[PDB]
DNA sequence: TTTTTTTTTAAAAAATATT
DNA sequence: ATTTTTTTTTAAATATTTTTTAAAAAAAA
DNA sequence: TAAAAAAAAAT
């Protein structure tokens, strides 16, 4: 979770966001971590509070949201590969330390509030004490083995194995609400992938390789331009922002430079700041081959996720069935072949 | 710097009504040799070539080279504001963050200027080789029209085949199938009804119906179709623009 | 079955007409020709669909095969023929697909459309001997401007058969409308003829929304042949020159 | 009340016209004619409509009568005349009800259509009389497409008179439309018959969906006449030929 | 042939079930 | 008075359905 | 995992 990369991204260059909508990608493979949206179908789809409790006391409301996210984004040709998260490793514990402590003060606050009876408090925070489990992405995995979509388990993180799929040529894209794709290699980046998306928020088609040219540095100095941004493993100078690092890193490339010409008492280094191995990290992580794994859409069977959906996850019948008809024919046309493989790009045109 | 006074508007209006409803925000790349826009769709699938020639201009004095970036949907709504007779004359000033567009009815009592706003864009121009096509068939563009509305109602895809006895325009759905073919005829006598096949092999290729329903609104310019294929080649979709040029549509297959 | 219709407009403004009011229909494929007793998608009006083997250009059928054919996805392809497009209809023995075939006037464009097909069958109900009491052979053009005129008004058209003319009667939330037609001095066939026999005295009141709907056959033929008595369901009759008739049948309310 | 127009294409185009702004309307007639001076719903924008009883055909009055009609419905009423019946206006003087007969002059269809008026003590908003500075006379068609050009733009019109003729002129946020006529002068009586009667440069600003809504009544007359000065509202005068006016009221922005 | 109109679909509103 | 960063807090759909704005398409003037 | 907004030293 790199701060103020996006914004410092939009404000920078408008150009290399190419914003667009679901309906602009046809046959692109994008490979999408599934915690994001688990996380995204478990917040956001709620029962009043109550995030879907079916008959037999399990949580079907992520399966409910990215099943209809999965069968809308096969009426639009997007092939997803839904890469699930990884163990994480020693550099992450820190962050999971603020997210834990986070926890403990939602936890407080809605024992506080539901004490009080204000219910919409009550529904905020229980909005924010979400935990991810071995059995909800269990549970997830049977659903992507039972509708045909692949799968991939990452090693260390979704956003090293999204960021290395794109590096093998393997999927297009990663879809990510995450920024950590830029610095873990990922070329070409979406955001904001949802289902129900005409105009509300639609597509931010970041790209790496672009931004790489227009600020003109390689990519160790936009790992290092993203340390001082702040990311999730190690942290950062104090006083320093997005401007700052930007113009820091465009006027000394290297991390010695910015290190050694800094007084401690105006920006000072912090203790335990490891920035060398977080640079490893997003350089060489610890990612399964893209190359050795299988991408495959194979046909989902009808009846048995139906069956399934209805026996033990609490679904409607015709709702399934609707569903699994709809990938169906999302499956059973041709391909639409882009343009730009058949012509090639002379150069841009200018206002 | 720029002014392009045509007095056969009409045509240029039929243009910009052929190109709001594909892509809306597109960059002109006018030229002292003439008026050109290849802009691309915003799904990526299909590219309009336009050229419009200094010749078809009555009076065409533009210096040098001008990109100007335009709503197009916004452009066409400037140019629904004249008729079917009006001088449309195209203005550009100095450093251009506006097109003056005058619309001058040829009995000189109404005199129309809309100096239009712009925008900044930078759209990328494909490069297209100049090569021979395998199948090349000059159709009537109303019979075309009516092939693509006919064919949208059933399936998204027609699967069009050239053979030995003529073009043949097969699509299917959930409505059935149906296929369309058109012989080729040389015993009319009207040249714009002759469908010429230029056949160099049997080819079968697969188009998406929305693209080419959008291509078919530039059916008023002429009635002529030449339609251009080969075996993984896009689908060259081009109307004759009447003494300026071309409006060559491309159209990646399935 | 090979049905060829060189005035396949005739077809074409069949499936214009029945497009609003049935949906789904069974097409009773006799020898003597294509007949058709389906009924509305509500449960009041009846259409009594007859196209004769007479105005074919070339008939062959050889059993009694009924069709149950989606009306909305064959007038869909119905609307790809032209106006002047040779329709030469084609069924399998064994396949259950409707092939069609718009030849060109010219014979140029072939356009083959082979059409899927459903299983759809409804109980059959014949013409319950009618004593055609009231018989107003009108203009289809003035019927479906009265019919359009009384949808505006309300959902109740008041129908009085008389010797100097018939009236159309309308009442709602507008207030009271009348619509009231006579006879002919010259001779006229076709046109600007309102001619009307007289039996009974008949007052009978009918929905809009189903005569709207009945109202759509007015470019097939040019006179509307009304046909009611009382407790007798209006018989709206669209016969055509070449072959057939298309009857409309309308329960008073 | 009996007032018959022997063409009520000007009576059915009079209500296409006010339909589209007035929604209830007091038609307060008179012994020596038909008048309205009714205003719209948003309550910015006068209509006044003169009909004079030298234009029917058969006109007669006695109570002078001021009956208070739905307009919307009314002119739902003259969708169900034809463009060419000789309509006949009736009230009866102890009942509300407007009764409109529509004749044909070839064809025997003769309609009746009575009305339901509610009762409208509504006030009047007499304009007074004042010498007007631009009163151009322009064609209605080319008002109406001045209005549809500009209406694009935004929602504001700037008009500008001067010796060379009148200028429309709108901006808004897709850009900058000026449209600028020419006095003419001609003999041979062309489409186009703009005049000036200039007498001092004004300059004001009127919406042009309002302005729409205005130009709404373009089949009535050929040529319509703005006359306007730098304060007062503009005045859209439809002088229907030798039947009457529809005078149209537009306070500026 | 083009108007305007009238009508019929294809985008957003706008909560409710989704469970 | 900016310029810039860092503190708190606020958040994370989907579909079907009905009900609406906007754009067309016949079917006539 | 995102963002806006405001407080507050840097500017």
């Amino acid at each position: 979770g790199i701060q103020g990369l996006a914004k410092l991204i939009a404000d920078v260059a408008p150009s290399a966001i190419r914003e667009n909508d679901i309906k602009s990608y046809f046959g692109r493979k994008v490979a999408i971590d599934a915690s994001m949206s688990i996380y995204q179908f478990l917040i956001a789809v709620r029962q009043g509070g109550d995030v879907l409790q079916n008959e037999e006391g399990e949580t079907t409301s992520h399966l409910m949201g990215m099943f209809y996210r999965t069968i809308r984004m096969m009426e639009n040709g997007i092939k997803p590969v839904y890469v699930f998260d990884g163990k994480p490793p020693q550099l992450k514990s820190g962050e999971l330390a603020k997210r834990s402590e986070r926890r403990a003060e939602a936890e407080k606050q809605l024992q506080q509030a539901q004490a009080a009876g204000a219910e919409q408090e009550v529904e905020k925070f229980t909005k924010r004490l979400v935990k991810v489990t071995k059995q909800h992405n269990d549970e997830c995995k049977h659903l992507l083995s039972l509708m045909g979509i692949p799968y991939l388990d990452a090693p260390s993180e979704a956003e090293a194995s999204c960021a290395a799929l794109v590096k093998a040529g393997k999927v297009y894209a990663a879809a990510t609400e995450d920024m950590d794709c830029l610095t873990f290699g990922s070329p070409v980046l979406m955001r904001h992938l949802t289902a129900s998306e005409a105009k509300k928020l639609p597509i931010q088609e970041f790209h790496l390789s672009r931004i790489l040219q227009e600020l003109g540095l390689n990519q160790e100095q936009f790992v290092d331009l993203c340390i001082l941004l702040g990311s999730d493993y190690c942290e950062s100078i104090r006083g320093i922002g997005p401007k700052r690092a930007v113009d820091l890193i465009q006027k000394h490339k290297s991390i010695e430079e910015i290190v050694r010409r800094l007084d401690p008492n105006k920006y000072p280094v912090p203790e335990n700041w490891l920035h060398k191995e977080a640079h490893q990290l997003f350089l060489e992580p610890e990612v399964l081959d893209p190359e050795s794994v299988e991408l495959k859409w194979s046909e989902p069977n009808e009846e048995e996720l139906i069956k399934f959906m209805c026996g033990e996850k609490q679904f409607s019948e015709e709702r399934i069935r609707s569903g699994v008809k709809r990938l169906s024919k999302s499956r059973q046309g041709s391909t639409q072949g882009r343009l730009d493989d058949f012509f090639k790009v002379t150069g841009s045109l200018s206002s | 710097m720029f002014e392009a006074r045509l007095v056969q508007g009409s045509i240029l209006k039929k243009v910009l009504e052929a190109l709001k409803d594909l892509i809306n925000e597109a960059c002109w790349d006018i030229s002292s040799s003439g008026v050109n826009l290849q802009s691309m769709d915003s799904s990526h699938v299909s590219l309009v070539q336009l050229t419009l020639r200094s010749e078809g201009f009555d009076t065409y004095r533009c210096d040098r080279n001008l990109a100007m970036g335009v709503n197009l949907t916004s452009m066409s709504k400037i140019l629904k504001c004249a008729g079917n007779e009006d001088i449309i004359t195209l203005r550009a000033e100095d450093n251009a963050d506006t097109l003056a567009l005058v619309f001058e009815a040829p009995n000189q009592e109404k005199v129309s200027d809309y100096e239009m706003k712009l925008m900044d864009l930078d759209v990328e121009q494909l490069g297209i080789p100049e090569q021979e096509y395998s199948c090349v068939v000059k159709m009537p563009s109303g019979e075309f029209a009516r092939i693509c509305r006919d064919l949208s109602h059933i399936g998204d895809a027609v699967v069009i085949s050239c053979a030995k006895d003529g073009v043949k325009f097969s699509a299917s759905g959930e409505l059935g199938n149906g296929n369309i073919k058109l012989s080729q005829t040389s015993n009319v006598d009207k040249e714009e009804e002759a469908v010429t096949i230029e056949m160099n092999e049997p080819v079968q290729l697969t188009f998406a119906l929305r693209y080419l329903n959008f291509f078919t609104k530039a059916t008023p310019l002429s009635s002529t179709v030449t339609l251009s294929m080969s075996a993984d080649v896009p689908l060259v979709v081009e109307y004759k623009i009447a003494d300026m040029g071309h409006l060559k549509y491309y159209l990646a297959p399935k």
